[PDB]
RNA sequence: GUUACGGCGGUCCAUAGCGGCAGGGAAACGCCCGGUCCCAUCCCGAACCCGGAAGCUAAGCCUGCCAGCGCCGAUGAUACUACCCAUCCGGGUGGAAAAGUAGGACACCGCCGAACAC
RNA sequence: UUGCCUCCUAAAAUGUAACGGAGGCGCCCAAAGGUUCCCUCAACCUGGACGGCAAUCAGGUGUUGAGUGUAAGUGCACAAGGGAGCUUGACUGCGAGACGGACAUGUCGAGCAGGGACGAAAGUCGGGACUAGUGAUCCGGCACCUCUGAGUGGAAGGGG
RNA sequence: UUUCUUGCCGGAGGUAGAGCUACUGGAUGGCCGAUGGGCCCCACAGGGUUACUGACGUCAGCCAAACUCCGAAUGCCGGU
């Protein structure tokens, strides 16, 4: 808790591509951030699961 | 009646690994250090943890620039 | 000079009580102000 | 007594009693002085005793300088305790004195009285010490 | 074309008067007033941060351009200050607007001051700049007295190319500043 | 080829800095005037742009001289020390430290552009 | 007290023990990460109603002081420090070469995909100023896969 | 002979030594001169008056293992 190990999954390939920490208190909403989906072969928006 | 001390981290085995004049390969670690006690000179890069490594093959040299010690690599003439 | 973040600044004319005119830019949008004493009539400047 | 207002480290290694003094080896303040001839941890109690002896011998006039300051803490563990379980608490305040170090200086009109007072101090001290003079 | 009253007076007469009084080896030494900085330090913003907005509005209406909000570079607990708390407002006036603000401040505001007996000419920087403080903020017609909120001791300062107190006072007297000669 | 004219670049980056005294504008480096023109102020044409020569070397720039502050700084000696000799002392061979005075120094070169006479 | 990090001890490479001397920890940061650009006061005076040991402030020098996510060596007005824009180097996914340190740990050049900044100008910059901020294997999950599928036309029942 | 010994050459150190106005913690003097208490002139303007608590600063002097403006000897890493 406090800084959970959130999992960033892509919007298109819908693959859980990354795992990173986030302070739930400072950023309570799902972390939407641009990342690289290897399945898609390009940068796609990823958001927290 | 006891001592509050007794802890200590592992020695990180820092310092110069290739001294002046040593012929090194590209990517060879030259100095393990905390911070830039030596700065990356010529053909020498600086690692994330301040590890100075050779960018090109050659002989290690230690110079001084703007009063800062630097580690350079001098190319070695082909035989 | 920035476009619109800067507040308006228009030239204005003022007349004092003793009857001295004055022209200068000021934030007042009306452009006509009535000053009472002014420095052309203030006792400190005039004398004493 | 002489005790430091504070010390950055209160449990220090014993001062190394080696070599002759490199500084403070001449009378720089008074006319006469007490020069050490052996290494010793001269404690603040010994300094107090020596200076009181000098002052009480010279009585009314005269000036006394104490060049050494006991700012080195020698620790002592509690009595009847075995080896280990940490380092003892600070017990004595000592000045690391080496041969050639001038410990006390005295200005007094009467040479005989000055020398007798310095002799008092030397007898209070734990080392061999001689009476040196500014006149070289 | 257009030229402020005080700016034209400076360009036409003041330079010659100052040259004659303090004869300089070169024309470039002629003191020339430089940016005028007007400030409102709240201080009580720690208790009522809302006062910053009023200070901003008042400074805008007085000067003619937005006041930059200055936070705190320090956090002293004695006055309940933390790093970043908006603690004042600052306006820097340069050029035509600077000269026009000086002209208005000398021709309108200071005469309107209540029981105005002038300020002693001792507040000069010692290097050529003059700082003082207005006791209120209603003297300016832009700050209508009928819709004021509170009193803000208004800091003002004029920066000059003068070298010291003497040249600074000569310049400001030439510009026509009131002075409580003493 | 030369100039107290310029920029660009120069060293185990102060022997170069700081400070004091004296000097220069043909062209450069500057100083400077108003916002029709890109651009910018957490506000401000102060920093960045436009048209410039009506005017100026005050400052920056650079030149010469001052060793006052800083900087460098020997030789010698000592401290220290590797090895060796030495019953407790101490000594030999080799290496060898800041301060100061003796002192050094108010820095040290190439590319190109301007005028000068050829 | 037990693991990790920092210092001293530690005897100028590295390493070095003690129930030796001191501390930290084991987090935190989606804007404290990336990039691009820019900066600039440590304290006396005059002062700046209130607002002195402090304001918003203005000048000079203090010549690199000063201070600066969390203790040593570093980083400065060549800024690792302080502000700003981008929109997400928040640079991620495939990573010869070398290496430093038994396993474990740690460093990066560089090549490719995709992007982020800066663009004119270059083509340049692989989490945090760096070292702690962690726990092997087993066993289990959970998503995806061009794997398997206990006769199979085939699927269900394990692996990567 | 890559090992080792010796000579020479290149190299990074922060120990021994010191040095500290070069930093972080100290030391007898007087000093333009901080609260200045204290006599007060009798200003609540403003000012000498400081016998004594003595600011910064300054003067030769001194220490440190967790100090370093410095800094060996050895040792170590390479080359010859």
């Amino acid at each position: 808790d406090v800084r959970p190990k959130i999992t960033l999954a892509c919007e298109v390939c819908k693959h859980r591509n990354y795992i990173t920490k986030k302070n739930r208190r400072n950023d309570p909403d799902r972390l939407e951030i641009k990342k690289f989906c290897p399945n898609c072969g390009t940068h796609q928006p990823h958001k927290e699961s | 009646s006891s001592s509050r001390n007794g802890r200590d981290s592992a020695a990180q085995r820092l310092g110069v690994k290739r001294f002046g004049g040593q012929v090194v390969k590209a990517g060879e670690i030259l100095v393990r250090q905390r911070g830039t006690h030596f700065h990356p000179g010529v053909n020498v890069g600086r690692g994330g943890d301040d590890t100075l490594f050779a960018l090109a093959p050659g002989a290690v040299e230690f110079g001084a620039k703007r009063g800062r010690k630097t580690v350079n690599i001098v190319p070695v003439a082909r035989p | 000079m920035k476009t619109g973040i800067h507040p308006e600044y228009v030239d204005t004319t003022v007349q004092c009580g003793c009857g001295h005119s004055f022209t200068t830019r000021s934030t007042k949008q009306s452009g006509t102000i009535v000053v009472e004493v002014c420095s052309q009539c203030h006792p400190f400047y005039t004398g004493k | 007594m002489l005790i430091p207002r504070k010390v950055k480290h209160r449990k220090q290694h014993h001062p190394e009693q080696r070599g002759i003094a490199s500084g403070g080896t001449s009378v720089s303040f008074g006319d006469y002085g007490i020069q050490a001839l052996e290494h010793a941890y001269i404690t603040n109690r010994q300094i107090e005793s020596a200076r009181i002896a000098i002052n009480r011998h010279i009585k009314r006039g005269g000036k006394v300088w104490i060049n050494i300051f006991p700012d080195r803490p020698l620790t002592k563990k509690p009595a009847e305790t075995r080896m280990g379980s940490g380092k003892g608490s600070p017990e004595w305040w000592v000045a690391n004195v080496k041969p050639g170090r001038v410990l006390f200086e005295l200005s007094y009109p009467d040479e005989k009285t000055a020398r007798d007072a310095l002799t008092r101090a030397i007898h209070k001290l734990p080392i061999k010490a001689r009476i040196v003079t500014r006149e070289e | 074309k257009a030229l402020p009253r005080l700016k034209q007076r400076y360009r036409e007469e003041i330079r010659e008067a100052l040259q004659q009084e303090f004869n300089y080896a070169n024309v470039m030494q002629i003191p020339g007033v430089v940016k005028v900085v007007v400030n409102m330090g709240v201080g009580d913003a720690a208790r009522d941060a809302k006062l910053i907005n009023g200070a901003i509005n008042d400074l805008a209406l007085i000067t003619g351009q937005k006041p930059e909000v200055r936070r705190a570079r320090k956090s002293i607990a004695q006055f309940k200050l933390r790093e970043g708390m908006p603690i004042g407002a600052r306006v820097t006036l340069r050029g035509d607007r600077m000269w026009e603000f000086l002209d208005r401040l000398i021709s309108i505001a200071l005469p309107r001051i209540r029981d105005f007996r002038g300020l002693s000419p001792k507040q000069f920087d010692g290097t050529g700049n003059y700082t003082f403080g207005l006791n209120e903020q209603s003297m300016f017609h832009e700050i209508d007295v009928d819709s004021i909120d509170r009193p803000r001791g208004m800091d003002i300062t004029v920066v000059t190319t003068a070298t010291n107190d003497a040249e600074g006072r000569a310049l400001l007297r030439a510009l026509g500043f009131p002075f409580k000669e003493n």
